[PDB]
RNA sequence: ACCGGCGGACGGCUCAGUAACACGUCGGUAACCUACCCUCGGGAGGGGGAUAACCCCGGGAAACUGGGGCUAAUCCCCCAUAGGCCUGGGGUACUGGAAGGUCCCCAGGCCGAAAGGGAGCCGUAAGGCUCCGCCCGAGGAUGGGCCGGCGGCCGAUUAGGUAGUUGGUGGGGUAACGGCCCACCAAGCCGAAGAUCGGUACGGGCCGUGAGAGCGGGAGCCCGGAGAUGGACACUGAGACACGGGUCC
C-alpha cells in the first residue's frame, strides 16, 4: 500500500507530494474524511518540505482521494466499499448539461488499502 | 408513474390494445394525505407548463368562517367524520369534505388542502 | 412522433390567401405570432420581395428591413416574419408610398394605394370588451390590439363597432357604430371584398353566430356573418375601399 | 330563465349541481331529439335516435340507430318511451356526455 | 449588335438602377460581358466602376438575347449589397 | 478557451404496431397549458454567496476524475412592495345564447419579481438622445391537450361478452373534465342492425381501370398518427418520459 499523499497549504495555495510505503500507512488506514491527524504522527517534516516555519500544532485534514483504478472517493458514501451510484453533481461527476444524471463508480469516505492517492489540507 | 390516460376496456366489455407509449402529460402524482399535526408542512411542486402548486402534508391551523365572513385562525384538534373515505376519519386525514372540530366548535372543510395548501372551513350551526 | 411546436412551413401547405408560387421552392416563411390570424396575414418578407419587388433575395429584403426603411401601422418593423394583416397601413417614407392591406374578391390579400392624409388612420373592429383590475374597460380589437377607457365611457363602445385610431400615437378619432344603414366591408367568406349598407340582423339559439344582410350599391341583397361585417363608415365609406 | 333553448323550463325545483336549469352545468354544442330506451341506471337514460342512411351503389336507404347516454336531472324525471331533448355538455362520466333539457312528449 | 433598353427602374431603398435590355444580333457569337458592359455604359452614361451585369441570357433559336444589369450610386453600397460571386464573375474584384 | 443565454422536442428517415375518437368532416372546451411574437396599463428598492477560466499538486491503460487558493456576470440566494391562488360575507359594472367567468367592497390564510444589465453619440461634470434589454397584470397570436355526432374491411366450421364492468354519492390527482384512481352504494352496460373473439391493414387528399354504374390499390408528393434493437422508467425544460441525451432487464 504505497500512498502518494498530497499536502495542500490553504494559506499559500501550494501543494506537495509525499510517497509513503508502509508502517505509517496503517495509522492512516481506517480513517474517515473529516478527521484530523497530527503531522508529527506521520513522520512528515512539512516545515522543511515547504521551506517554511510551520508551527508545532500543525494537523493533517484528509479531504478525499482516489484508487488504483482512478475512481474517486465520495465523502458521502459510507464504508470502505466500491459502489455504482447515479450521480447528478458533486465529487465523481461533472454534469456538462443542465440536469442530466449519469451512473459512475466511486468509493466510500473511509480509507482502504486500495487507495493510492490521499489529498490533505494543512490546518494550523 | 400514476397514469391517468384512457381505459383499456370499451363500454361494451371489449379489450383495447395500446397503440402508443405512455405520454408525460398523462401522468398524475401521489395522493397528499394531509395529517393533523403541531406545525404546518408544505412543499412546492412544478407542474405542467412551469406552473406551480402548493401541497400541504401536515395541517395545524384552519381558517374558519361563520355566516358573516368573519374568519378566524383556529388550531385543528381532530377529525370527526370524512365521507370521502371510511378510514380517513380514524386516520385523522383532512379532506375537502371532512368535518373537524376546533377551539370554537365544529366546522366543515370547503377547500382542497392538496391543491392550494390551505385549510378553510365553515362553522356548523 | 410529435413532441413540440412546429418551426417550418411547406409551400404547398401555406395559406391560400398569399400571392405565392407554391411549386417554385419547398419552404415558406412561417409567420411569427402577432396581430392577425394565420389566414389573414402574410410575412413582411413577401410584401418586401414579391408584392413590391424592392429586393430580389431574402438577404436583401432582410437588410432593407433591418435598415428601418419599412413602417407598418406607423411603427418600424425589422423582423422579416412579422405578420401583416387586413386594414393595415404600410408606409415607405423614402419613396413616399402608402398602401392599405385588403382582401381581394377571391380571398387573396392585396395592397391598395392610399393618400398620405389617410395613411394616419387605422380602422379597428372591437372584437371584445371586458373589465380589468380597477374600474377600467378594456377593448380588444380584431388585430389583437388593446385599448383602455374609463367606466364613464362604457356605453360609448360595443362589440362589432369600429374605432378610427391615429397611428402611431394611438389616439381615438371617431367611433362608428354597428346599426342599420351603417356602411360595412366584408373581410372574409364567399362575399369577401363586397361592400354595402346594413339592412337586418338575425340571431339564433345556442352558439350559432349572428347573420347580417347587406345591400350593395346596385341594390343586390346578400348575407354574411356579423363578425365578418366590418363597419367602415356611417353613410359613405370614410376609407377608400375599391 | 333561459339557457339558450327555446323550450319551457321544468315546473318544479331541484338541487342537482349538474342540472343546466337549476345548477352550474353549462350546455354547448349539438342538440338532439330522441326516445328514451333505457332508464335503469341512477340519474341516467339511454336515448335512441333513428335515421336513414343512403347507400349510393344500391340507390337505397337503410335504417340506423344512434344510442346516447345522457344525465337525467331530478327535476326532469324521464322514463322509458318518452320523447326528450338532449344537449351536449362536458364529460360527466365515461359514457355520459349529454344532458336532458326537456321532455318533448311523455309516453 | 444593337442594344434596346426595354425597361429602366430606379430602386431608392437600394440606391441602384435596374436596367432590362435586349441585344439584337444576326448570326454571331453571344456578346461578351465586357463588351456588353462597355456599350451599355457608353450609351447610358453610367459609372464604369459601379455597374454589374446580373446576366446575359440567350434563348433557343433566337437572335435576341435578354440582359439584366444594375448600376449603383455608391461603390461601398455596391460592395455591401451585391454578393461576392457576381462581382467576381463581372471582374470587379481580383479574387 | 471557459462560465452564461437561446436552440438542440423543428427538420430528416420508416409503416413495425394499431379495427382505435388512429383518420376524414362538422361542432364544443363556459373543463384546459403555451418559451419565442404583438397591444395596452404598471415596476425595476436594499443586501448577500459561491464557482468556472487561471495557479499548485495529481490519480487513472483508457473512459473519466480528486484536493487546495483567487476571482465576475443578464450566475445563484435573501429582504421589501407590487402581483398569484383558496375560502367566507355583500353590489351588480362587463362579455356572452346562457356565468362555478370577469369587476368592486370587507374578512382569514398561503405562496411571492426583476437585469436600468449592455452598446453607441454628445455633454467639463451633472445630465441628455438613441439601439438592443429585464419583471408583473389583461388580452391576443402560435403549437397543442381533451371531448362529442356522423363515415369508411372479411370470418357465425367464432353466440354469447363484461365485473371497475355500467351508473351514482364523497373525495384524490391532473394543466384540464372524466372510473383516470380511491371509499361506499346499486345492477347495471354490449349483442344476430353481428357483441366478444380471430385474420388482415398506418387513415385521408388520391392513384389504376371501365362509356358509365362499378372493381381494385392506397410506398414515393401534402396533412394527421405511431417508432428509433424488443420492453420498462425517470432528470432538465414552455414543450420529451427525448433517433445523433439519461437508468435497468
Ligand atoms: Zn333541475
Amino acid at each position: 500500500a504505497t500512498f502518494k499523499l498530497v499536502i495542500s497549504d490553504p494559506k499559500s495555495g501550494i501543494a506537495k507530494q509525499v510517497e509513503i510505503t508502509g508502517a505509517e500507512t496503517e495509522k492512516l488506514i481506517g480513517k474517515r474524511i473529516g478527521d484530523q491527524i497530527p503531522a508529527k504522527e506521520l513522520n512528515i517534516n512539512l516545515n522543511e518540505l515547504f521551506g517554511k516555519e510551520f508551527p508545532e500544532d500543525v494537523k493533517l485534514e484528509i479531504r478525499g482521494g482516489t484508487d488504483k483504478d482512478g475512481f474517486p472517493m465520495r465523502p458521502d458514501i459510507h464504508g470502505p466499499r466500491r459502489v455504482r451510484v447515479l450521480l447528478s453533481k458533486g465529487p465523481g461527476f461533472r454534469p456538462k448539461e443542465k440536469g442530466e444524471r449519469r451512473k459512475k463508480t466511486v468509493r466510500g469516505n473511509t480509507i482502504s488499502p486500495e487507495i493510492v492517492q490521499v489529498n490533505v489540507k494543512l490546518v494550523y | 408513474a400514476i397514469w391517468q390516460g384512457r381505459s383499456l376496456k370499451k363500454p361494451s366489455g371489449g379489450r383495447i390494445v395500446l397503440a402508443r407509449k405512455k405520454r408525460k402529460r398523462e401522468l398524475g402524482r401521489e395522493p397528499s394525505n394531509t395529517r393533523v399535526a403541531e406545525q404546518d408542512k408544505r412543499k412546492i411542486i412544478r407542474t405542467y407548463g412551469g406552473n406551480r402548486k402548493v401541497r400541504l402534508t401536515a395541517a395545524a391551523y384552519a381558517n374558519v368562517f361563520d355566516k358573516s365572513g368573519k374568519g378566524r385562525k383556529v388550531r385543528i384538534i381532530r377529525v370527526i367524520e370524512n365521507p370521502a373515505n371510511r378510514q380517513f376519519a380514524r386516520r385523522n386525514i383532512i379532506t375537502k369534505g371532512a368535518i373537524i372540530e376546533t377551539e370554537i366548535g365544529k366546522a366543515k372543510v370547503t377547500s382542497r388542502p392538496g391543491q392550494d395548501g390551505v385549510v378553510n372551513a365553515i362553522l356548523l350551526e | 412522433a410529435r413532441k413540440g411546436p412546429k418551426r417550418h412551413l411547406k409551400r404547398l401547405a401555406a395559406p391560400t390567401s398569399w400571392y405565392i408560387e407554391r411549386k417554385a421552392y419547398k419552404w415558406a416563411v412561417r409567420p411569427r405570432p402577432g396581430p392577425h390570424n394565420m389566414r389573414t396575414s402574410i410575412p413582411l418578407l413577401y410584401i418586401v420581395r414579391d408584392y413590391l419587388g424592392y429586393a430580389k433575395t431574402a438577404r436583401e429584403a432582410r437588410k432593407i428591413l433591418n435598415e428601418g426603411k419599412f413602417l407598418v401601422d406607423g411603427r418600424v418593423r425589422k423582423d422579416y416574419k412579422f405578420p401583416v394583416g387586413i386594414m393595415d397601413v404600410v408606409s415607405i417614407p423614402e419613396t413616399g408610398e402608402h398602401y392599405r392591406v385588403l382582401p381581394n374578391r377571391i380571398g387573396k390579400l392585396i395592397l391598395h394605394p392610399i393618400s398620405e392624409d389617410e395613411a394616419f388612420i387605422k380602422p379597428l373592429r372591437i372584437r371584445n370588451k371586458r373589465m380589468i383590475k380597477g374600474a377600467r374597460v378594456q377593448l380588444n380589437f380584431h388585430d389583437g390590439t388593446n385599448h383602455i377607457v374609463s367606466i364613464a365611457e362604457k356605453d360609448n363602445y360595443f362589440t362589432s363597432y369600429t374605432v378610427l385610431m391615429k397611428v402611431p400615437e394611438r389616439e381615438i378619432l371617431e367611433v362608428l357604430p354597428f346599426e342599420k344603414g351603417a356602411y360595412v366591408f366584408v373581410t372574409q367568406g364567399k362575399n369577401v371584398a363586397r361592400k354595402g349598407r346594413i339592412v337586418e340582423i338575425k340571431r339564433f339559439p345556442m352558439g350559432w353566430p349572428d347573420v347580417v344582410t347587406i345591400e350593395d350599391e346596385e341594390g343586390e341583397l346578400f348575407d354574411t356573418l356579423k363578425e365578418y361585417a366590418f363597419v367602415v363608415g356611417t353613410d359613405k365609406p370614410k376609407i377608400s375601399l375599391p | 330563465r333561459d339557457i339558450g333553448l327555446r323550450v319551457q323550463p321544468p315546473a318544479e325545483k331541484c338541487d342537482d349541481p349538474k342540472c343546466p336549469w337549476h345548477g352550474n352545468l353549462k350546455i354547448h354544442g349539438r342538440v338532439f331529439e330522441g326516445i328514451v330506451v333505457s332508464d335503469k341506471p341512477r340519474k341516467t337514460v339511454t336515448v335512441e335516435r333513428q335515421y336513414y342512411f343512403y347507400l349510393n351503389k344500391y340507390e337505397r336507404y337503410e335504417l340506423r340507430r344512434s344510442k346516447i347516454h345522457a344525465h337525467n336531472p331530478p327535476c326532469i324525471n324521464a322514463k322509458v318511451g318518452d320523447k326528450v331533448l338532449i344537449a351536449e355538455t362536458r364529460p360527466l362520466s365515461k359514457t355520459k356526455h349529454f344532458v336532458v333539457v326537456a321532455v318533448l312528449e311523455r309516453a | 449588335m444593337e442594344i434596346r433598353i426595354k425597361e429602366i427602374k430606379e430602386n431608392k431603398l437600394i440606391g441602384r438602377k435596374e436596367i432590362y435590355f435586349e441585344i439584337y444580333h444576326p448570326g454571331e457569337p453571344t456578346p461578351s460581358r465586357k463588351d456588353v458592359k462597355g456599350k451599355l455604359v457608353a450609351m447610358l452614361d453610367l459609372n464604369p466602376e459601379t455597374t454589374v451585369i446580373q446576366y446575359i441570357r440567350s434563348y433557343f433559336g433566337s437572335y435576341i438575347s435578354k440582359g439584366y444589369a444594375k448600376a449603383y450610386d455608391s461603390k461601398e453600397r455596391m460592395l455591401y449589397i451585391e454578393p461576392e460571386y457576381i462581382l467576381i464573375r463581372d471582374g470587379l474584384i481580383e479574387k
